RNA sequence: UGCGCAGAUACCGGGAGGAACGCCGAUGGCGAAGGCAGCCACCUGGUCCACCCGUGACGCUGAGGCGCGAAAGCGUGGGGAGCAAACCGGAUUAGAUACCCGGGUAGUCCACGCCCUAAACGAUGCGCGCUAGGUCUCUGGGUCUCCUGGGGGCCGAAGCUAACGCGUUAAGCGCGCCGCCUGGGGAGUACGGCCGCAAGGCUGAAACUCAAAGGAAUUGACGGGGGCCCGCACAAGCGGUGGAGCAUGUGGU
């Protein structure tokens, strides 16, 4: 399937408030999702699980959510 | 059986109602290598499902038989701290051979003092549905099913 | 005694016993059942047998109030589960919607010494 | 064992409090070591690169000295949710002062002050110069297929090594400085000195005794190690011995 920069354009990732943007690298559970499936380097991926962090602390992004269906 | 899974020894058709598994029958009723008293015993005890009902022997034969095949049991199982009777199905196979041998083994339990008599009365109670064969029946379904806890390991 | 017409069905898997509860749509107990509440007493308790009766009688219960649709949550892993499932599925009583909700902390309490065999 | 009809367990709402921060998370990163993990701000250390601007050998090492130094431990004063030496019980066992289960104090956390040890491990002191490459990776820079640094891994030229291995992150080839060893047991014990509130730490022998104590590899044998195979080995069966009387052989008397 895709990789989660692959789909977007160009985007501040230093910008904890787009939720528009920074929602899609969440998974189900609403958990950050891993390198492997961000398509984002080492370095970028650092930058973002901070952004992702101060998100959650403002009410924006959820710290975890439940599986649906199992 | 290590190395292949054995050839199901096949039988001579009987030389009656030409039926593989009458000679079976046959098979388990003969003694000490007796096969000769063995078939007169299996035939004069039809003879005896004449004399008692209107009905075709082999009718009732195949019909008993079919009321003896148990369809679960326990295979018993161990593990490390305890001893587990685990219910599994029955493949056709085992199921002809308990039944046969169980009605011989039934019929040679019960009280008439005559080969022929005691295979012929079990064969006709069993066939109705009542056997001390079709006890040892029932008990091994219910053996099962009273393991039901267990029946989730089944290897 | 109330008619609900539905609400929601707790699974607590464990590896040593099934719980089921059965509430009104704010979560508040109408019946419930357990491994133990059938029959099975010690370590029974936790087969998927036990895990499926349980889970159908509470069902049955939850019935008798009419109930007829359900949200299922389960919660803790355990050999009943796909089986209490399964069995609200079977129940007829029917199942709307699934959702595992196991509580896991984000790193809290240190674990008790079987717990860390992972140490 | 325990807890529960003084209503527990499971479920929804609310509150209080302590400890630790899931996913990101890595074969990753930082630090001299010990060690460092939610997020924000302030205060502060180290380090890498580019420009080739400044000083002009201002360098390396470093006995002693001083400072740091996980965990456990100690003192005073807080705090205390979960976990848990000791301890109190339930089990298991030939016994079970244990492994398994239920509880539980010190302690684990915070303040200040002590202790100063470790498989404190890369079991490899610090610095510099020299000696093929390939591959993955963190962080820079450029003219951005790749090139040039600085770090992290694996493979391996030459060479080295008892071997196993090391091999531009040397255990290579060389210079400088430090620290350490000199068969095993007695023994990190004794005495002595110093340090510590204590526990104890540092330094550290002898008599006596042994012809060994060791390192790496080899072939076997073995494993309540792994993988794969077989045999009336077990399973699936059929008939038996074990019980009786007698025959025979043996034990013993
Ligand atoms: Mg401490
Ligand atoms: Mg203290
Ligand atoms: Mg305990
Ligand atoms: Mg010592």
């Amino acid at each position: 399937k895709a990789k989660v920069k692959a789909t977007l354009g160009e985007f501040d990732l230093r910008d904890y408030r787009n939720v528009e943007v920074l929602k899609r690298f969440l998974s189900e559970t609403g958990k950050i999702l891993p390198r492997r499936r961000t398509g984002l380097s080492a370095k970028e991926q650092r930058i973002l699980a901070k952004t992702i962090k101060r998100a959650r602390i403002l009410g924006l992004l959820p710290f975890t959510e439940k599986l649906v269906r199992k | 059986a290590r190395r292949r899974r054995a050839e199901v020894r096949q039988l001579q058709p009987d030389l009656v109602y030409g039926d593989v598994l009458v000679t079976a029958f046959i098979n388990k009723i003969m003694r000490d290598g007796k096969k000769n008293l063995a078939a007169r015993i299996f035939y004069d005890a039809c003879k005896i499902i004449q004399e008692k009902t209107g009905q075709e022997p082999l009718k009732v034969f195949k019909q008993a038989v079919e009321n003896v095949k148990p369809r679960m049991e326990v295979r018993s199982r161990r593990v490390g701290g305890a001893n587990y009777q685990v219910p599994m199905e029955v493949s056709p196979r085992r199921q002809q051979s308990l039944a046969l041998r169980w009605l011989v083994q039934a019929a040679n339990q019960r009280p008439e003092r005559r080969a022929a008599v005691r295979i012929a009365h079990e064969l006709m109670d069993a066939a109705e549905g009542k056997g001390g064969a079709v006890k040892k029946k029932e008990d091994v379904e219910r053996m099962a099913e009273a393991n039901r806890a267990y029946a989730h390991y089944r290897w | 005694k109330r008619q609900v017409a539905s609400g929601r069905a707790y699974i607590h898997a464990s590896y040593n016993n099934t719980i089921v509860t059965i509430t009104d749509p704010d979560g508040n107990p109408i019946t419930w059942s357990s491994g133990g509440v059938i029959g099975y007493k010690g370590s029974r308790k936790g087969t998927p047998y036990a895990a499926q009766l349980a889970a159908l009688d509470a069902a049955k219960k939850a019935m008798a109030y009419g109930m007829q649709s359900v949200d299922v949550i389960v919660r803790g892993t355990g050999a009943g589960r796909e089986q209490a499932i399964r069995a609200l599925q079977a129940s007829g009583l029917q199942v709307k919607s699934i959702v595992d909700d196991t509580p896991v902390p984000h790193n809290g309490c240190r674990p008790k010494k079987k717990f860390r065999k992972a140490s």
